[PDB]
């Protein structure tokens, strides 16, 4: 997207969200991340929304053909089943190419960095859920590793209410249970993490207790299954 | 299991 | 889709479906009708539900765009309702080509000649909702002239509870109400087909009663809206 | 007003 202007990737992807047209809210915030300028906070959250939209339509096909597969068990329910996922694999490589080169090594805020970091985090993590083969752990500790820092960086420099700290610990609590096979470490960050949200709602403000109180429902939901 | 939904805004 | 067996073109359509992998359905329909041989009933069905998804996208989110427009009145809205208004024209195009070479001069039963000239009135149907320009007219008189093909041929060769034949009414109904100005003729189509299928349905089994009713259904939905 | 769906078989 070379001869648009930045900001009109930007406008693009606000009215390509509007549209749920989520292939070109990618491309278009692609676009804007290789012009080269570090992201403002609202423009991080239009590249994330755009590529979870994207990549959460392939990875629920692929689990649909993966389950036809399973249970057939020609050619053609694997061939297909390949194709998917191919090009979420292609997708997953598109947005960790896009953290390496440049997002993360630019963001040096606790903000932009843990949330780049979660997002490298996640995007292993789709890696994982697909993964068989040779690099099956390669790609596991990947996901832990980006997941690790970022958890390391939350804890040193956002308050425990934080929205992208409680979300990054939600996500790091899944890939524990879904991916690591680690379910107690899953539970113990989840009860962990929303007693010490808990504990802080008292300095916030309406609006900001929304947005974490939010987030906790999701962490016990999670508990609610898992115990 | 569900991680954060993170598909609006 | 040249090297793969027509077979295996047509089972990853029905993979595609369950995996509301749409665009996917539709490129290996294409590839299916582009082997040159008739579709059955089950195939014309798949074609048929492939591109309307396809194309059911791409006016929603036109519509969102257009809306968008009308109210601001720099160039990004209408360039991006632009962008997405050129690649709805592409896919009604596609299906318009598929129609002429060679579905529709090589269907020769009723069954098969009304479903593909019902198709062949509602993608000019859909390329007259966002046109505006020199061929306005020219749009609606195709669309008006093969939906009227498929009525003379319906009405000759087909009772009046055949559900083929009861959308077509239907979308003839909508063309009228929607596209031609004309909500008296709208209502008047709506109406009678509704009556005639009413007076028909003590012929049916309970199976072919479910379907008919389930089209009346939204005939009379219709009426209740524009009466 | 409402065509038909056809976006299901
Ligand atoms: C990963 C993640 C955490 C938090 C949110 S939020 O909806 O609360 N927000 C945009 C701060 C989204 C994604
Ligand atoms: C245009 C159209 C008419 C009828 C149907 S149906 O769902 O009843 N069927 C596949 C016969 C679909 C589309
Ligand atoms: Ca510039
Ligand atoms: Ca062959
Ligand atoms: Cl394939
Ligand atoms: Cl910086
Ligand atoms: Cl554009
Ligand atoms: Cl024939």
């Amino acid at each position: 997207m070379g001869s648009m202007e930045r900001a009109s990737l930007i406008q693009k992807a606000k009215l390509a969200e509007q549209a749920e047209r989520y292939e070109d809210m990618a491309a278009f915030m692609k676009g804007a991340v290789e012009k080269g300028e570090e992201l403002s906070c609202e423009e991080r959250n239009l590249l994330s929304v755009a590529y979870k939209n994207v990549v959460g339509g392939q990875r629920a096909a692929w689990r649909v053909l993966s389950s036809i597969e399973q249970k057939s068990n020609g050619p053609e329910v694997r061939e297909y089943r390949e194709k998917v996922e191919t090009e979420l694999q292609g997708v997953c490589d598109t947005v960790l190419g896009l953290l390496d080169s440049h997002l993360i090594k630019e963001a040096g805020d606790a903000e932009s960095r843990v949330f780049y970091l979660k997002m490298k985090g996640d995007y292993y993590r789709y890696l994982a859920e697909v993964a068989t083969g040779d690099d099956k752990k390669r790609i596991i500790d990947s996901a832990r590793s980006a997941y690790q820092e970022a958890m390391d960086i939350s804890k040193k420099e956002m308050p425990p209410t934080n929205p992208i700290r409680l979300g990054l610990a939600l996500n790091f609590s899944v890939f524990h249970y879904e991916i690591a096979n680690s379910p107690e470490e899953a539970i113990s960050l989840a009860k962990t993490t929303f007693d010490e949200a808990m504990a802080d709602l008292h300095t916030l403000s309406e609006d900001s207790y929304k947005d974490s109180t939010l987030i906790m429902q999701l962490l016990r939901d999670n508990l609610t299954l898992w115990t | 299991a569900g991680s954060i939904p993170g598909r609006r805004s």
